């Protein structure tokens, strides 16, 4: 049920795996693109190609079923495909360890994979880490190290986890007295219409709305006030506590200090009036 | 008998 | 209506507005500036044969609140949505650009 | 300042006023959108003739009820053959669903 | 109804391209039909489960292209007319590039730009993210083909068009500005949609070859120019060819080409030559050439070092002009003489520099530098004599003689002299003479009225400062209160108990010590008349009394009075000073008086004593009892008892 490839000759060129094989672990294998035989086997429980040169994932999964947990890092990928996350990968996928990995962007369509239950993206150069992790109800562990996080996602103060690594990734210092005015009055109509179909909470699909406002629908920041906010917003990367989100906390020379910079989204000045008088008087 | 009728004298003032 | 656009729904409705009140969408304003050389002949009609007349009369509506409200300071009020109205009212809104 | 969505049967027509506007102005505004001679178009407001002389102020078109979120509703009737009006025939607006 | 459906890509296509062809040239389309295409993209657009945005993209780029590569090949096989259809087809386009544009706004506003989300910015994916094949504005996209596809491809069929006719137009023929305008900016226009360097494919295509060949032909032509013609028509013609190119790069290029040609159309015809110019401008500026002044000056301001040495060489001119003229000066009137001539030649200068050369700044100071040489000019092993003919304009200004000369013209002469007088560089001894004239003057009361003097001193002080006419400043002001000192005194000899009739109309001048010029006669001890020693008294008592710690001097080599003959039958007014009072008060006394009486009563030194003698003598005041032609200390002298006047 366990075999273990560390090398070429251990690697079989084209003769098939048996069928009585649960965990397949590959590293240390010249394999510049995944092959497509072994996307064919039944039940691959956990799937692990770590220490390979593979730049591009396949375009569609050929006969997995299961896939609970699968293992990439250290590998050659620039950036995941779209199309992949289209599948029912989603249904039983629990972790995905793309560290030390050159992923620059990580596809925000991660999010339609709501079942895993941790992450590890650690020494990468990911720009930020994904927006709707908040989608991932099931997540405990997650770690992003030594990559240039700017920001973390507003989602990401509402999670719960265990244990937390975000140590020697760049932390800017949390400007509330200072926003960005991206926000627009009065409302304009696109803004105010979605607003008002996410108030009422209401069912929609790509068939019944264009696509694009679909997808602004899907990624809607939701206000501190408790109402979402599509556009015209105040964006403030402000400092929180984060041994709130897990229950330690782990940095790098700094002592009693958690903070981490999310991405507030505010709805309204007015409404981001009420916060800035939560920020002075606590 | 002879007697001088006008006189336009100058003088200069300084410190005693 | 060389200064008052005429605006035909689907259903056939006419509405009237104001040319700054309509050109707040962008779509209209691409429009109006389409073939060019524009008659001047006191008529500026644009059908809009693929949104009824229930939704065109909110968009009218909403020309009418971001033109006047612009430029102001004021306790300015959440625009009127209907739930029955929301669908295709924003879809109608994402085709005006507005 | 008031806000008026006048209906006068398949046409409507949004128009800006204050609560000292009289309704010579409305009309000559009709004037000019349907160049009809003002005597033949006559407001109304609920089924209800009201007359020229008079302003806004009283007609109930306050700024609570013409709004630019939703204008105050005012029907209009031209005038058929002979010195005649038609009625307050204005269809209403499509139904959501 | 306004929904997202499954759209038949043909059908739709078909009257779409329809339209688009129609709008890509000018020629009629409907408006109903523009809003129906509008309706017709947007259903495209978004489509469920198949959109059409990439379909629909590539589509137009293909039909795009098809078009501009059949416009290329049209105007490729429009010998001789290149520009012409070029610049037809041009402005056709980017009419229809605009239109699509807008035309196309749900695509570009919601295909294009959601996808060039390539970086991580919230929405990642969903839409085309890999970088391959860049998409751009339907607009921007129709005039990057262009310029790919129809630009590039013609490029050197172009500039070998329009440099050969905008040199056309150099050699004075008058081809069509629209056409060549158009064409020319058309690179600055097709570019448009980049944020960096807008100009540079416009740069790099038209501008420097065109920089290259304008400099090739100007330096043709100034060649020329210099072959054929001297140096003025040279300047002239440079002008009008100056004037020309300018005139021509404005109605041609773009703007912000306008001075780099100019700029390039000078250095090549008149920087390449200055050496014939300044090698040229001195024989200019020595003669009288008002214009080739005033042309040098407008060629040489734009060069770089083309002024200064024209500025040193008119300093020359400016200075040998002055010199010569105050080299031959008319000795009776040197001092007026010198202050016109040198006031004339300021004038003059002046009014070339302003009028001609337009009153440079560094013109001004080289005339300044220039006539400050000239006024001190001192001859060889000669000091300057500029402060003593000032001073001496100014005394003969003020003198009595000044018949016929009212006060106006004295304070516009006054106002003349001080351009002149701020040209002197030792002002000191200008101040020394000036100062001992003036209390010559004031003593002897040879001035206009107080005013003149007092006109004269403030503009001294505004030239100078307060401290170069301090003593000037006290002088005047102690000459003005002598007559309150004298109506005082006068005061206070109506005050006095007893008032005695002296004889004597006795006038007073009470002076600054230091301030006033005027020197004490070293031990002179000349003895007073008695007639005077009262008066000598009672001032002292006076001033004492009204001054604290204050003492008197008297000099009487300046003293002076009326001296009248009555008792006898030659009744003649006489101005006689102290000294020859008491010669005449000891001839008085005895009839007859020798030297020695003469040294009793005066007692002071011979050299004064023998001056007044002989000044006595020369109106023939005494008779010399001796046959002597010289005064010994034993000559003897009685007064006249024949005499007239
Ligand atoms: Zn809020």
């Amino acid at each position: 049920s366990k075999l273990f490839i560390t090398t070429k000759k251990d690697y079989p060129i084209t003769k098939s795996f048996p069928y009585s094989l649960e965990h397949l672990q590959v590293s240390y294998c010249k394999l510049a693109r995944v092959d497509m035989r072994m996307l064919c086997l039944k039940k691959l429980q956990k799937l692990d190609l770590s220490n390979n040169h593979i730049k591009k994932l396949p375009k569609t999964i050929g006969d997995l079923v299961c896939l609970q947990e699968l293992i990439l890092n250290h590998n050659f990928l620039e950036s995941f495909e779209v199309v992949l996350c289209s599948t029912t990968l989603r249904d039983t996928l629990k972790s995905l360890d793309l560290s030390a990995n050159k992923l620059k962007a990580l596809p925000v369509q991660i999010c339609n994979f709501k079942e895993l239950v941790s992450l590890k993206l650690d020494e990468n150069e990911l720009l930020q880490l994904p927006f709707p992790i908040g989608q991932l109800s099931k997540l405990r562990f997650l770690s992003a190290t030594k990559n240039n996080l700017q920001c973390l996602p507003n989602t990401f103060k509402k999670l719960t986890l265990e244990n937390l690594d975000l140590f020697g990734n760049p932390f800017m210092q949390a400007t509330p007295l200072v926003p960005d005015i991206q926000l627009k009055i009065p409302l304009p109509l696109l803004e105010t219409a979605a607003r008002a179909t996410l108030k009422y909470r209401i069912p929609y699909g790509p068939h019944l709305i264009p696509a694009t406002l679909c997808q602004d629908l899907s990624l809607a920041k939701t206000c501190d006030c408790g109402l979402p906010c599509l556009n015209s917003f105040i964006q403030t990367i402000v400092l929180m506590n984060l041994h709130q989100v897990s229950q330690t906390v782990v940095l790098v020379d700094t002592m009693g200090g958690t903070d981490g910079p999310i991405v507030c989204y505010f709805c309204s000045l007015t409404c981001y009036s009420q916060f800035l008088d939560k920020y002075l008087q606590s | 008998r002879f007697e001088v009728k006008k006189w336009n004298a100058v003088a200069l003032w300084a410190w005693d | 209506d060389a200064m008052y656009v005429k605006l035909i729904s689907s259903d056939g409705h006419e509405f009237i507005v104001k040319r700054e009140h309509a050109l707040t969408s962008g779509t209209i304003k691409a429009m109006l500036s389409g073939p060019g050389q524009f008659a001047e002949n006191e008529t500026n009609e644009v059908n809009f044969r693929e949104i009824p007349s229930h939704v065109l009369s909110k968009v009218c509506m909403y020309f009418t609140y971001k033109v006047r409200y612009t430029n102001s300071s004021t306790e300015i009020p959440e625009f009127p949505i209907a739930p029955e109205i929301a669908l295709e009212l924003l879809m109608a809104a994402n085709f005006l650009d507005c | 300042d008031v806000f008026l969505m006048i209906r006068h049967h398949k046409t409507t027509i949004f128009t800006d006023a204050k609560e000292n506007t009289t309704v010579y102005e409305l009309k000559r505004i009709v004037e000019g959108i349907l160049k009809r001679p003002p005597e033949d178009q006559k407001l109304y407001k609920d089924d209800q003739l009201l007359d020229d002389n008079k302003t806004l102020g009283d007609c109930g078109f306050t700024s609570q009820t013409a709004r630019p979120q939703a204008p105050a509703t005012v029907g209009l009737a031209f005038r058929s053959s002979g010195d005649s009006f038609e009625p307050l025939r204005v269809e209403p607006f499509s139904s959501p669903p | 109804s306004l929904k997202p459906r499954v759209v038949d890509f043909d059908e739709t296509w078909n009257k779409l391209l329809t339209t688009i062809k129609a709008v890509v040239m000018l020629d009629y389309v409907e408006r109903a039909t523009w809003n129906d295409r509008f309706s017709d993209i947007y259903a495209l657009c978004v489509a469920y489960p198949e959109p059409l945005g990439e379909r629909l993209y590539t589509e137009t780029k293909i039909f795009l292209e098809n078009h501009v590569q059949q416009l290329h090949t049209r105007v490729l096989d429009s010998a001789e007319q290149v520009l012409v259809m070029y610049f037809r087809y041009w402005e056709e386009y980017s009419r229809g590039a605009d239109y699509m544009d807008c035309l196309y706004r749900y695509l570009n506003t919601q295909y294009i730009k959601k996808n060039k989300l390539t970086e991580a910015d919230l929405q990642y994916g969903y839409g085309g993210v890999d970088m391959n094949e860049p998409l751009m504005e339907i607009g921007e996209l129709a005039l990057d083909l262009w310029r790919k596809l129809m630009i590039e491809p013609l490029q050197d069929t172009l500039l070998i068009m329009l440099l050969r006719e905008i040199k056309r137009d150099r050699c004075g023929e008058d081809p069509n500005q629209k056409v060549i305008h158009g064409v020319i900016n058309s690179f600055v226009h097709v570019e448009q949609y980049k944020k960096k360097f807008p100009l540079k494919f416009y740069q790099e295509i038209f501008e420097s070859p065109f920089l290259a060949e304008t400099g090739e032909y100007y330096k043709q032509e100034a060649s020329n120019l210099l072959q054929e013609s001297n140096c003025s028509q040279y300047m002239e013609k440079i002008l009008g060819r100056l004037k020309d190119e300018e005139i021509r790069c404005r109605k041609y290029l773009h703007p912000s080409s306008y001075n780099k040609v100019i700029h390039e159309c000078q250095q090549r015809m008149v920087a390449d030559h200055l050496q014939f110019l300044h090698a040229e401008c001195h024989n200019i500026i020595r003669q009288e050439r008002r214009n080739d002044m005033a042309n040098m000056y407008t060629l040489l301001r734009a060069v770089s070092s083309g002024l200064p040495h024209m500025i040193q060489e008119l300093q020359n001119h400016i200075h040998d002009e002055g010199l010569r003229a105050i080299s031959n000066l008319s000795q009776e009137n040197m001092p007026t003489q010198f202050v016109e001539s040198v006031l004339e030649v300021h004038s003059k200068f002046v009014q070339l520099v302003n009028c001609v050369l337009n009153g440079d700044q560094h013109f001004m100071s080289a005339l300044d530098k220039a006539l400050t040489c000239v006024v001190n000019y001192r001859e060889p092993k000669s000091v300057c004599k500029a402060p003593e003919l000032l001073a001496k304009y100014c005394d003969n200004m003020l003198k009595k003689s000044a018949k016929g000369m009212t006060e106006n013209e004295v304070e516009d002469k006054l106002t003349s002299f001080i351009t002149v007088f701020k040209y002197i560089d030792d002002k000191d001894v200008f101040q020394k003479f000036y100062a001992r004239m003036l209390a010559k003057r004031l003593i002897h009361g040879l001035s206009m009225s107080m005013d003149s003097e007092e006109t004269m001193i403030n503009k001294l002080k505004q030239a100078c400062g307060y401290e170069f006419t301090s003593k000037l400043h006290r002088m005047y002001t102690d000459m003005s209160v002598s007559a309150d000192l004298n109506n005082k005194f006068n005061n206070f000899i109506k005050s006095q108990d007893t008032v005695i009739d002296l004889g004597i109309s006795f006038q007073i001048y009470v002076l600054q010590a230091g301030a006033w010029p005027l020197t004490q006669a070293p031990s002179s001890t000349f003895a007073i008349p008695q007639e005077l020693e009262k008066s000598v008294q009672m001032f002292e008592l006076f001033y004492n009394q009204h001054f604290s710690g204050r003492k008197l001097t008297w000099l009487h080599y300046l003293c002076t009075g009326e001296v009248k003959m009555n008792y006898l039958c030659k009744p003649y007014v006489a101005m006689v000073t102290t000294y020859q009072m008491a010669v005449l008060l000891a001839f008085n006394n005895s009839e007859i008086i020798t030297y020695k009486e003469l040294q009793d009563s005066t007692q002071m030194n011979e050299k004064e004593l023998t001056k007044t003698i002989k000044s006595l003598l020369d109106v023939k005041m005494i008779n010399h009892d001796s046959d002597k032609e010289d005064i010994e200390g034993e000559s003897t002298f009685s007064l006249n008892m024949n005499f007239s006047s």
